[PDB]
RNA sequence: AAUUUAAUUUCAAUAAAGCAAUCCCCUGAAAUUGUUUUCACUUUCUCCCCGCACUAAUGUGGGGAAAACUGGCUUUAUUUCU
RNA sequence: CAUUUUUGGUAAGCAGAACUGGCGAUGAGGGAUGCUCCUAACGCUUGGAUAAGGUGCCUAAAUAUUCGCUCAUGAGAUCCCA
């Protein structure tokens, strides 16, 4: 529905398999949820974990299932604990981060987001191993602690924006900062 | 626009933005009188527009200095020659937009009885934070020995004052206003008095 | 113990901070879909997004969007923080919120717009009409007052 | 990063604050004192009946939480000036000349002769409001107060840099006016 | 007073230019109320004229006029293309055009 | 501006019932190959105790209770109140 | 001449090879400008919708939305490219 916040990062549970062989009489079937902006993405991504863990690539498999995965509660927000291995430029590091948000794809988008803005990592050099709901004591971020206090109620404090209609070119008086 | 004269208040506004939006206008087509041009914020430090203008006086010609660029020193002039980089001006189309321009220093008074509009994305408050280091265009041309400052602090707190004395009698005659329209408000006919309160008066 | 001419005290404060994000507060909205529509502040996702919860009567769902597309008003209603949208329907009837903003001025300002926007050929030449009745009117009574 | 970042100041008993929209203003017994903090942007609160003020700011930084703890510490030290003036206590030095402290102008100007045998005077006003007296029981000491800790400071910084030589070694030449006791009356 | 105007305000901007590149096919209208794609929307498909002012008799008068309509937008906020029966000219840039109330 | 019948772990009220209280829809933390079992977790503009105004606050720091309004489940009907 | 592999030479907008694509023999749009980079190869016209590429102004489209990070008393800002 949405275009003005929009995620287009979606979770998927995979399931695939190697083809039935002289030697791979009974194959071993596998499983895996992955984060991904389309069904090509996961797949790829799925496939690109085969390759990595397994000797199937796309040619030696099949795929039994590959399907997207639905929130239970979308009005709740909830604490995720996310697990990384990441590149940087002159090497690659394990990281894990905490974010409270209504879902784990927010919470992906808002990672790719913080990886992106502070450590200039791109989508491609960054690896989620497990995202989690976790509890909220067990949150080691302040920022996220502040949240979890019992009374919360700051004033807003920022700027007016309206839209396009009401974006005057001149005005005759000076505008009002504090909005009250 | 569609008026013969915008005149801009162009006190706390931020060069660029306010250089911008007066040239897109000049260009659709507008005169302007920017008034009040020395309260222009630039979004620099006062040492580092020092420094800027520094580099802008060693800018200069070895040949002879006779056919050299020009320093202007007025605020009114700092800011007609960013609307002038922001014009094509060595084209006829953009001398016109040029000469539709008209700048000027604190207040002259027969642009002062006319009303002075703003441009509300423009001012410092609007895109720059507070704890951001900030730099006044009138103080960094005192700084840089434009030195006509005085006379036009003087003359713009007694425009100020009568100002003053202006709108205290403005706001008395607006004043009876009300008052003669709330009491005459009652010997309108009924329904066409309920249909001039309906639509908000 | 408690508050006895202390009572006046802190309520004579003249402290500026009002509006706070509390749960329970209307807002209304001034960016994207659901523009113009008043709603209360449910959840806070993060310091610039919040969960917003239209009025039934403005017809938004619940949704997060960001703090800065919102216009806070001064009405605020206290409610327990986990409640749906049963509840919160029971409590807006309860509380008539949208009275206490069309009393206040900017909602009064947003009304008469309103009607001043919606307003047929007929009703505009009225206006024209009363008006011109109210100046000859008027003139006559600052003939009258010297 | 944080929400809220607070503090609360006490405020002595004699106290005639007016403080209102960041310029901040004290009165006491010696003088009133007037600084702003308009640069800062906090919400500092009175509070006359219980005395104390309170200080809060919304959505720290560390940046934020130095500005908290610097503007309390500088607020008490508006309240101590007024209540009872800064005196900073300051011994002159000399290990071969008589160094002539002639204190001119009711107390506003101090002149010094002779800084290692100049022959020569050396007149270092001070700034408003900051009283420069000399010491009846030390002879070598000055009393430089006021109702301000950066004024007597400065001031005192003045009349240091006044003095102090060019070029004859930092080391071996001691000789010079400096502040020894930062005290109150 | 004795007048009475019957079309909107609006000004001849340029021709449907891009960065140092002319179309002269399409002409670009900026129309005073407006400032969006979905206002502009509304006035999309009405008769648009030209009125000018000249130094000599022509059918025994002054003025003459260029038709043209408007047709779809040129950007959001709402400036929009128009296709006139002949090119106006560039001489007249930045002049006044009338927006009429139909078809 | 919409729209059709499918498809896909999708609701939300409506007003009468029940059910459990750190309990539950949930979510934690624990003892080849499946289980399964333990205790951890809600609210409050309710009440109490200490600190009595001690707070960012039309309150508050710490310590305890209370309830099921709030939320959660099982129902029975109801869908243009929503 | 370019990518990639590449030999000599301290290196070289240097000399010498390989595969392929360009230019040469080529307009057009972008790369601020530019024989070669990128987009893309061309009768005359009308209209559409896009590419490369853009959307503060010069200069056509957003002072768009959205999350980070960033103040520099010579900051930084699109391959070749200084």
């Amino acid at each position: 529905i949405d275009n003005s916040l929009n995620t287009n990062i979606h979770q998927y549970h995979i399931v695939g398999r190697a083809i039935p062989t002289a030697k791979d009489k009974n194959p071993n079937v596998y499983r895996m949820c992955i984060f991904a902006k389309n069904d090509t993405n996961a797949k790829s991504r799925f496939w690109y974990f085969m390759k990595k863990i397994n000797k199937l690539k796309k040619s030696n498999g099949e795929l039994l299932a590959c399907e997207q995965i639905k929130e239970r509660f979308p009005l709740r927000v909830k604490n995720y604990g996310v697990l990384l291995r990441y590149d940087s430029r002159t090497g690659t590091h394990n990281m894990y981060k905490e974010f409270r948000d209504t879902t784990k794809e927010g919470a992906i988008a808002q990672l790719y987001s913080e990886m992106a803005g502070r450590h200039r990592a791109r989508a491609s050099s960054i690896n989620i191993i497990r995202i989690s709901e976790i509890s909220s004591s067990l949150v080691r971020r302040p920022h996220i602690k502040q949240l979890l206090k019992r009374r919360l109620r700051f004033p807003a404090l920022h700027l007016p924006t309206l839209q396009k209609e009401y974006r005057k070119k001149f005005a005759s008086k000076r505008p009002s900062t504090y909005r009250m | 626009m569609y008026k013969k004269e915008y005149v801009i208040d162009c006190k706390g506004h931020l060069l660029g933005r306010l250089a911008s939006l007066i040239a897109k206008e000049l260009l659709n087509g507008q005169r302007i009188v920017a008034v009040r041009c020395e309260d222009i914020n630039i979004s620099g430090s006062l040492y580092r527009n020092k420094l800027k203008y520094q580099e802008f006086l060693r800018l200069r010609t070895n040949t002879n200095p006779k056919k050299g660029p020009l320093h202007l020193r007025e605020p009114s002039k700092i800011l007609w020659r960013c609307v002038r980089g922001m014009l094509p001006h060595k084209t006829y189309k953009g001398q016109l937009a040029l000469k539709k321009l008209k700048v000027c220093v604190g207040m002259p008074a027969p642009y002062d009885k006319k009303k002075k509009y703003v441009l509300p994305s423009a001012l410092r408050a609007f895109r720059l934070k507070k704890h951001r280091r900030y730099c006044r265009l009138g103080t960094l041309s005192s700084r840089v020995g434009w030195n006509y400052d005085t006379l036009v602090k003087k003359n713009e707190v007694l425009r100020k004052q009568v100002s003053k004395a202006y709108y205290k009698k403005k706001v008395n005659n607006l004043n009876e206003k009300k008052e003669i329209k709330t009491e005459a408000l009652n010997l309108i006919n009924p329904e066409q008095r309920q249909v001039l309160e309906n639509f908000g008066y | 113990v408690e508050l006895t001419e202390e009572e006046l005290y802190i309520s004579k404060k003249n402290l500026l901070f009002k509006r706070f994000v509390e749960p329970g507060r209307l807002c209304l909205i001034e960016y994207g879909p659901y523009a113009g529509k008043l709603c209360f502040i449910v959840d806070i996702v993060t310091i610039t997004r919040v969960i917003v919860d239209g009025a039934f009567i403005t017809g938004v769902p619940r949704m997060v969007i960001p703090l800065k597309r919102l216009k806070l008003l001064k009405e605020r209603i206290k409610i327990n923080k986990n409640c749906k949208s049963g509840f919160l329907r029971k409590t807006v009837n309860s509380t008539k919120v949208l009275e206490e903003f069309n009393n206040s001025k900017l909602g009064k300002k947003m009304i008469i717009k309103k009607k001043r926007d919606e307003a047929t050929d007929f009703e505009r030449f009225q206006v024209y009409f009363a008006k011109r009745e109210l100046k000859k009117k008027m003139t006559t009574i600052k003939n009258k007052k010297n | 990063k944080t929400i809220v970042s607070t503090q609360k100041v006490l405020i002595p008993e004699g106290v005639k604050v007016a403080i209102n929209a960041r310029k901040v203003t004290v009165s006491g017994k010696y003088g009133t004192l007037r600084r702003s903090f308009r640069h800062l942007p906090i919400d500092i609160r009175l509070n006359k009946l219980k005395k104390y003020i309170k200080v809060v700011m919304w959505f720290g930084v560390p940046d934020s939480l130095a500005c908290i703890r610097t503007v309390c510490t500088h607020l008490k030290n508006m309240f101590t000036g007024v209540t009872k003036k800064f005196l900073y206590k300051m011994r002159l030095v000399h290990a071969h000349f008589p160094i002539n402290s002639n204190i001119v102008d009711n107390n506003t100007r101090i002149e010094i002769r002779n800084y290692l045998g100049e022959k020569s005077v050396r007149f270092v006003k001070a700034l408003p409001g900051v009283v420069i007296e000399k010491s009846p029981n030390v002879k070598d000491e000055i009393y430089v107060s006021g109702a301000d800790i950066e004024n007597v400071s400065l001031t005192a910084a003045l009349i240091h840099q006044s003095v102090l030589c060019r070029n004859k070694d930092i080391r071996k030449f001691l000789d010079g006016i400096y502040v020894s006791e930062v005290t109150t009356v | 007073l004795q007048a009475v105007r019957l079309y909107e305000k609006g000004v001849i901007l340029g021709y449907k230019r891009s960065q140092r590149n002319q179309d002269p096919n399409f002409t670009l209208i900026s129309i005073k109320n407006v400032n969006t794609k979905k206002h502009a929307q509304f006035y999309v498909g009405k008769r648009v004229a030209y009125v000018y002012r000249t130094t000599k008799h022509h059918d025994g008068v002054k003025i003459k006029c260029i038709w043209g309509k408007v047709c779809r937008t040129h950007g959001n906020s709402g400036v929009i293309r128009a296709k006139f029966k002949t090119h106006i000219p560039p001489k007249a840039f930045g002049d006044r055009v009338r927006i009429l109330m139909y078809p």
